[PDB]
């Protein structure tokens, strides 16, 4: 929600939200682009800690 | 509510770390986790009983069965390799043997 | 000789709950190459890549789809959007000139119809007519084509190799599951006969009582025949001349994938150097690792 | 008696045991598990009684 001068405020579940997208996003783009296993293993640590 | 599809199947935390997917397994929690971080194959059916299913295999012996069986066995590591365990086995018939 | 020290030590982990610490256990374990295995591989790396190049050139329709397409959009009258970036593209070893791609142009026309006659005249794998589709594969590696158009170009075989292997498996999961025709005698006749019904009563002349009993489907297997040769229909060009393009490509990309896999893994600390010169609290120490590779 | 229960003989393993628990996971070479020990309790710029 807006707060009064320009700055905001934020719930703890948007933010962690977002790092669920993303590497939802960046393994994503991996697998297409024929990608060597040892980036898309450490892409689905990076997941499992998100 | 909003949902996304995950790219591979990830495990629960409330069902592992609490444990009820080791004891459902018949495997420690610690000696589950080397199978999900991408460290050690599991066998997820083995037609070839060389290696008893649930085996924590490195990847220096990794090259030295595959050699042998070629594509006669079934190993796989990861969190949906864990879903491929829980896939394999039988409720009921795993329950009447106990 | 570096796997020892994971597996003696991965055997004796601390119960390491960081992922960073399994990435950098990996990372460090591939040995780095100094000043020229980034030179032959990255031969290897453009050998395979051109070993697709002359694979691709075989293809005589391919060739013509570039010729068609480019017959289109200069003769729209008008034409230098983003189209003709990505075509033909002869390099010197752009702004495309409308007259250089006129005079430079001559030869695919007289390279196009002497390499129907001579394949037509007397053999299509003839001697003497392997050396103007011999000569035909040297005026086309030079026309270097752009990525982005060529990728259709190696795409529409992938789309072909399939269609004929989905026609492969439409005579496998048709027949073999159900009438139960044993393999060792199929395995014959696609080199026997491979053009027409006459293999079908020759199967059926083996008597074998389960060939007998075949006039259900009669209508439904050399049915699946026509449309197979429909590629053969629509080509003009035979099956194993296909799968001499599809067992002729794949070596030059089973080239390109396995030497990119050396070209990356021994610099993959590299990544990790400039990793650390924007490791403000933007993202993650790791997402920007993820995002370097 | 308490160099019975030791796992080690001499300083070449003695920096293992300081590698393989100040620092766990990671595969321990020799600099690695001299510079910790090194900077731990003989460093200048991180250490001041």
């Amino acid at each position: 929600v807006p707060l009064d001068g320009g700055r905001f405020a934020t719930s703890d579940l948007n933010d962690l939200y977002r790092r669920v997208i993303n590497r939802n996003n960046r393994l994503k783009r991996l697998l297409d682009l024929a990608a060597p296993d040892i980036i898309v293993r450490n892409e689905k640590r990076m997941l499992q800690e998100a | 509510m909003g949902h996304i599809e995950l790219a591979s199947p990830t495990a629960h935390i409330w069902f592992l770390k609490s444990s009820r997917i080791g004891l459902l397994l018949d495997m420690p929690l610690r000696d589950i986790e080397r199978v999900l971080y991408f460290e050690s194959y599991v066998v997820i059916e083995g037609g070839m009983t060389n290696l008893e299913r649930q085996q924590i295999l490195t990847e220096e012996q990794y090259l030295d069965a595959l050699e042998e069986f070629g594509d006669e066995f079934d190993a796989k590591m990861g969190a949906e390799a864990i879903q491929a365990l829980l896939k394999s086995m039988d409720l009921e018939q795993e329950c009447e043997q106990l | 000789a570096a796997a020892q020290v994971l597996s003696s030590v991965e055997s004796e982990i601390g119960r390491t709950t960081d992922p960073v610490r399994m990435y950098m256990r990996e990372m460090g374990t591939v040995e780095l190459l100094t000043r020229e295995g980034e030179i032959d591989i990255a031969k290897r790396i453009e050998d395979g890549i051109n070993q697709v190049q002359c694979s691709v050139a075989e293809y005589p329709e391919a060739i013509t789809y570039l010729l068609e397409q480019y017959d289109r959009v200069e003769a729209e009258e008008a034409r230098l959007s983003d189209l003709i970036t990505g075509f033909v593209d002869p390099n010197a070893e752009n702004s495309i000139d409308p007259e250089l791609a006129r005079e430079k142009f001559a030869e695919l026309r007289a390279q196009y119809v002497v390499t129907r006659d001579t394949i037509k005249a007397k053999g299509r794998s003839h001697a003497t007519a392997q050396e103007e589709i011999l000569k035909l594969s040297e005026v086309f590696k030079q026309f270097r084509l752009v990525p982005k158009q060529f990728d259709y170009l190696v795409n529409s075989m992938r789309v072909m190799m399939d269609r004929v292997r989905t026609q492969e498996r439409l005579i496998m999961k048709l027949c073999v599951e159900q009438c139960k025709m044993p393999k060792k005698n199929f395995i014959t006749l696609f080199t026997g006969n491979e053009t027409s019904d006459t293999w079908f009563n020759a199967a059926i002349a083996m008597n074998k009582p389960w060939s007998e009993k075949l006039h259900d489907v009669s209508e439904e297997v050399h049915r699946a025949l026509q449309k197979l040769q429909q590629i053969e229909e629509e080509t003009g060009l035979t099956i194993e001349q296909v799968k001499d393009i599809n067992r002729r490509m794949s070596i030059g990309e089973a080239k390109a994938r396995r030497a990119k896999k050396e070209m990356v893994e021994a610099n993959l600390r590299l990544v990790i150097s400039i990793a650390k010169k924007y490791t403000n609290r933007g993202l993650q120490f790791l997402d920007l690792i993820q995002e370097g590779n | 008696e308490t160099l019975r229960v030791d796992p080690t003989n001499d300083r070449l393993s003695a920096l293992v045991e300081i590698y393989r628990m100040m620092r766990p996971g990671e595969p321990p070479t020799r600099e690695a598990a001299e510079s910790l020990f090194e900077n731990l309790f003989f460093s200048e710029d991180r250490y001041d009684l």
